[PDB]
């Protein structure tokens, strides 16, 4: 289950990744925004024409919304029967769907499909490598605490290498707890809780290895601090960035003229 | 000249047993000098020892000299730049995320300029066979391959002495063979010196010096062709008897008799040809 | 501060947080995600405030490699991060006990899941608070109960291994 | 008895990565011998052996082993009685060492079988006798151990319930010479016992002095499957298809390139010093 980039020829696989992610965090902050029929519209034709702009086919936007339909249907129905109001077309109990819940139900479900997709866009269209160099670049500003954001990038990068080493080490590892004879998914509660035990302690043995193996690797090759080092792997801007540029400007635009002040 | 010299010392971890004592050797310069000895002998502190990530237990009467500077507190990330270790575990040393970060890790912690580096890295990727995977990930590559990434990223830097910690231990037979056929052409191109610490004697029997350990202590040095043949001190210690000596040994216990000078295979059958003619 | 080997030690544990993530335990339709066996981790090895680091970029390595399904958002990654910053200070040099697993459990429930991922759910989906809490509620009181007792064993297990040679203290 | 009838093994079934992890396989294996499974890396010798306990289950094929039939849509219920019988020692097998006690790392293992608190202890400490392993490094901490000690427990902890069925990945790959040669001879002792032993390996010289039988794979298809003395007796097939020889055999090779003649096949050092012996007699 460990990789979800998708390769393609669009514009969009050109925009640097900064922008983009940059891209992303602003689509999710002016969702906040929308709060009428035409704000959310505003914002219906502009995640569409970002999601066409990909390329892709909509059944990776169906399965990245797939496992999460049941929560979207649930707060989307739980809405519409506490915010119902208006024009009743169906009464019981508690249940009450109206107008104004519909409306709101609506409302809600395109925020969840929205984000959604936006999320899909962003992580299916770029590389994971290039999406940790943008969230490194993004924690540039943290210098002005005077902390090191060199070791604060040294570990993400190495946490981010060696998560396909361990999960597939997890595999050994339940592999050989299984051939004789634990059971992981069995037992009762108690149980249960105990086979985790067999699972964790040589993962982190195996870690504790790992971790001397590589620390001695690396000072062994001159590495004395991440103050005084160049960069081999860099970013670098291009003509086509400024298309996020505008597509957020005049976003910004259509939501404050067009939002129920 | 020797290249690596070690005057009698001994190192501590809070351990009553020192994993050295008195170890005293001398490494010449464009050698395959051999380390071989038990799991347990003190090799790898050797190995880390060498370059200064450890030091020793009484500075006033050790010392280690590499390339004619005196190794101490001041002259580490001196000493560390002119020897590299390629260490056992193929994957544990693999820092990079790519191949070419991987190799380029050692350029950019010496403050190196990109446009330089690029070159560097694309030369030192291509001395080793893996022209086409400068942007292969760690998981999507061999023990062999990854112990080529390393041997890359070690040569980048440009080194005098290659350390090579039981680099072929975790590999395949064909991939031990490649490997070693690598670092055998890169250390004849680049004339380098290399240490190769090993548990069997197989590696050893081409080098041009033997250093056998036990217990921290260096039990004798020589040729590989005069250590192997003192074969009651190998079985002492618990060490694989190579191939040819230990059957000549059996021939031996079966009443052939053959001069003790006699050494790889073909000088073996070919002795045996010869009194096959009575 | 932390020397290099714990540095990649850190790194090590992030990693084993992001993994356990996408481990669930359970039967056909009660399933508990390991994930918070990955934050006690951060605070019984790390204490407070380096686990919050932890905490955070076990959030952003994860939306990197297994994507961010749930909206790129930072409160998430605060939430990440305060998880472990709670265990920390009621783990992190303190013998094991049951009262300090109860407690830090309940403490991580109360202002982690409850809370802080209800107020930022709502304030992401345009729903007010209440609607957000009536959408959680149940999984928020059904999953400590086991929680504690897998942090538990977690712990005893953790305890055994500090307490050996492999471990450089 | 262990028997494969059609069997196919498909990683990733459909999806653009699907890689074929093992081709039609037909053999038998006779229950009480010594099988060494031999390959080049990559054959597929580790799905073979996880096919064993049902740790993957085939695609469109048929497994009769221990009595239990494994077909592709068999269930996970009823695997722990298999798993009894058939067990496996991965590669590095010392490291799913997890438990608070070297006694109890070893009696893990009989425990989940339904073994009773007196009989898990009493198997684990015969087993710990056997392997080796001192007794007053019982009672401590599976860490607190040399590697090879180590891997002793973690052998022991495999062995400790009496598999019919035993299947070692590389056990001894960084053992000593004597621990070593006391792990194989506690194998073919295992062995002796009535109690079948496969081995998966890239020493030949082992093959050739312990292994009763030979099966030998290539990209995931079995390419022979009989006797050590009839696997190497071809050099050039060997090297065709990516498979070593011994270096006893290797020597006897060389001499009869000198043109010494050697009687039989000595593809392991008593066998060649008798055979040289004979030729100059
Ligand atoms: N971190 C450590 N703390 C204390 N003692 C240690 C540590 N690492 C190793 N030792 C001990 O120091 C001695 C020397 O071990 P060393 O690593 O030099 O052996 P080796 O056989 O050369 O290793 P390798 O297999 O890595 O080549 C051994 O007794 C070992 O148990
Ligand atoms: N987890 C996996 N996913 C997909 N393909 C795999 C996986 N593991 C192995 N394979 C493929 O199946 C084949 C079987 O390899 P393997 O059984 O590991 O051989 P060996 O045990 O000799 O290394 C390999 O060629 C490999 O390409
Ligand atoms: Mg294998």
């Amino acid at each position: 289950i460990i990789g979800r980039y998708l390769p393609g020829t669009t514009f969009v696989y050109r925009v640097d990744p900064r922008a983009k992610l940059l891209t992303t965090f602003y689509f999710i902050i002016m969702i906040f925004l929308a709060n009428n029929w035409v704000s959310y519209l505003v914002i219906s034709i502009f995640g569409l024409a970002y999601v066409f702009a990909t390329g892709l086919k909509a059944r990776v936007f169906w399965d990245g919304v797939k496992p999460m339909i049941w929560m979207i249907v649930f707060t989307s129905l739980l809405q519409t029967f506490f915010m119902a109001g208006g024009k009743v077309y169906w009464h019981w109990w508690i249940f009450t769907l109206s107008s104004e819940g519909l409306i709101n139900g609506l409302y809600v479900f395109i925020r969840f499909a929205m984000i959604i997709l936006v999320s899909t866009v962003m992580t299916v269209t770029t590389k994971p490598l290039e999406i940790a160099d943008a969230m490194e670049w993004m924690l540039t500003p943290l210098k002005l605490f005077k902390v090191n954001v060199g070791m604060i990038s040294l570990v993400i990068s190495i946490a981010l290498r060696f998560v396909p080493t361990l999960f597939d080490q997890t595999v050994k590892i339940m592999n050989a707890q299984r051939s004789r004879g634990a059971d992981f998914n069995d037992g009762g509660l108690v149980k249960r809780a105990k086979s985790v035990v067999p699972m964790l302690v040589p993962l982190f043995i195996d870690s504790l290895e790992v971790a001397l193996d590589l620390s001695t690797a690396m000072e062994s090759r001159g590495y004395k601090g991440s103050e005084g080092r160049t960069r081999y792997r860099i970013l670098e801007w291009s003509k086509v960035d400024l298309i996020p540029v505008a597509y957020c400007l005049l976003l910004t635009i259509l939501m404050i003229t067009t939002r129920k002040h | 000249g020797s290249d690596n010299i070690i005057s009698f010392d001994h190192v501590t971890f809070d351990s009553p047993r020192p994993a050295l004592s008195d170890l005293s050797f001398a490494i010449e310069r464009g050698s395959w000098t051999a380390l071989i000895g038990h799991n347990g002998s003190g090799k790898s502190t050797v190995s880390k020892l060498i370059n200064g990530l450890l030091a020793p237990d009484d500075l006033d009467k050790s010392s280690i000299t590499v390339d004619g500077v005196k190794l101490g507190a001041d002259t580490v990330w001196e000493v560390r730049e002119k020897v590299g270790i390629v260490f056992q575990n193929p994957d544990n040393q693999f820092v990079g995320a790519t191949v070419s970060d991987d190799v380029a890790f050692g350029l950019e912690n010496r403050a190196v300029p990109r446009p330089e580096m690029l070159k560097i890295v694309a030369q030192a990727v291509a001395d080793v066979g893996m022209a086409d995977y400068a942007d292969s990930e760690p998981s999507n590559l061999s023990g062999g391959q990854k112990q080529r990434v390393a041997i890359a990223g070690i040569l980048a830097v440009k080194p005098q002495v290659i350390i090579l910690d039981e680099s072929t231990s975790m590999l395949d037979p064909e991939g031990k063979e490649q490997i070693l056929d690598l670092v055998r052409k890169i250390k004849e191109d680049n004339n380098l010196t290399v240490i190769s610490i090993t548990h069997d004697l197989e590696e050893a029997a081409g080098a041009d010096q033997v250093l056998v350990l036990d217990d921290g202590q260096l039990l004798d040095q020589g040729k590989p062709e005069e250590i192997f043949p003192k074969v009651e001190m190998l079985k002492r210690i618990g060490l694989d008897i190579p191939f040819v000596y230990r059957l000549k040994q059996l021939l031996k216990e079966r009443g052939i008799v053959l001069p003790d000078e006699i050494d790889d295979d073909e000088k073996l059958v070919q002795s045996l040809w010869q009194l096959n003619s009575k | 501060k932390l020397e290099l080997r714990e540095l990649v030690l850190l790194a090590m544990v992030i990693a084993i947080k992001v993994i356990l993530g996408q481990f669930k335990v359970g039967n056909a339709t009660l399933q508990v995600g390991l994930g918070f066996i990955g934050s006690v981790m951060l605070g019984y090895l790390f204490g407070p405030w380096w686990g919050f680091a932890g905490g955070a970029l076990s959030d952003l390595v994860s939306s990197v490699i297994f994507g961010n399904l749930g909206g790129f958002f930072i409160g998430f990654t605060l939430t990440a991060a305060l998880g472990p910053m709670i265990y920390g200070f009621f783990l992190y040099k303190q013998p094991i006990q049951i009262w300090r697993v109860i407690a830090s459990v309940i403490c991580v429930t109360v202002i982690c899941n409850i809370g802080l991922n209800t107020l930022w759910v709502s304030m992401m989906y345009g729903i007010n608070f209440m609607v957000a809490l009536s959408s959680r509620i149940l999984k928020e009181m059904i999953t400590p109960w086991i929680q504690m007792v897998a942090v538990w064993f977690i712990l005893e297990g953790l305890s055994r291994v500090k307490l050996s040679r492999k471990f450089w203290s | 008895a262990i028997k494969f009838e059609n069997v196919s093994y498909v990683y990733s079934p459909g999806s653009p990565l699907e890689a074929i992890g093992l081709d039609q396989l037909n053999f038998s294996l006779e229950e009480g011998k010594f099988i060494a499974l031999v390959g080049h890396t990559g054959s597929g010798k580790s799905t073979l052996m996880q096919h064993f306990n049902a740790l993957l289950k085939p695609t469109s094929g048929k497994i009769e082993i221990a009595g239990y039939t494994i077909t592709p849509e068999t269930g996970n219920k009823g695997l722990k009685d298999l798993r009894r019988k058939v067990s496996l020692a991965f590669q590095f097998s010392e490291a799913q060492l997890f438990e608070n006690t070297v006694l109890k790392d070893v009696e893990y293992g009989p425990r989940n079988f339904g073994f009773s608190e007196d009989e898990a202890r009493e198997a684990a400490l015969k087993w710990l006798k056997k392997v080796g392993l001192k007794d007053d490094l019982i009672e401590h901490s599976p860490f607190d151990l040399s590697g090879g000690q180590m891997r002793r427990v973690a052998l022991a902890g495999v062995l400790a319930y009496e598999p019919e069925i035993i299947c070692l990945d590389e056990p001894a790959a960084g053992l000593d010479p004597m621990g070593r040669l006391e792990m194989m001879q506690l194998f073919k002792d295992y062995q002796a016992a009535g109690h079948t032993v496969i081995l998966v390996t890239h020493n030949m010289d082992d093959v050739a002095d312990y292994a009763d039988d030979v099966l030998a794979l290539e990209h995931g298809r079995l390419i022979k499957h009989a006797s050590p003395k009839e696997v190497f007796k071809d050099s050039e097939w060997l090297q065709k298809h990516h498979l070593a020889e011994p270096r006893s055999a290797r020597f006897a090779a060389k001499l009869e390139a000198a043109g010494l003649k050697l009687p039989g096949q000595p593809l392991t050092m008593p066998e060649l010093a008798d055979a040289i012996k004979q030729s100059l007699k």
